[PDB]
């Protein structure tokens, strides 16, 4: 999966070194992003609007 | 992407299984070995050291 998100960088014009460098911040920052789904769909009923 | 025979390492374009031996004219540097985490030890051949040696 770190290869796939380094072809989802290529991609997207962001060189593939970029993610392997940051692989842990990218990590932790899709993780923080995830629990902020939770949060979103659990306090607020007119996100299912 | 890079891959290995089991003995040997090659470079290939993703779509379709064509090994190229590893050298500086299809891969690009950054850093240092320390950052990434799966990184593996090989050599990677300058095409120039030939030309270099005589």
């Amino acid at each position: 999966f770190a290869m796939q998100m380094a072809y989802r960088f290529n991609g997207i014009g962001v060189t593939q070194n970029v993610l392997y460098e940051n692989q842990k911040l990218i990590a932790n920052q899709f993780n923080s992003a995830i629990g902020k789904i939770q949060d979103s769909l659990s306090s607020t009923a007119s996100a299912l609007g | 992407v890079f891959v290995s025979n089991g003995t040997h390492w090659f470079v290939t374009q993703r779509n379709f299984y064509e090994p190229q031996i590893i050298t500086t004219d299809n891969t690009f540097v950054s850093g240092n070995c320390d950052v990434v985490i799966g990184i593996v030890n090989n050599t990677v051949y300058d095409p120039l050291q030939p030309e270099l040696d005589s």
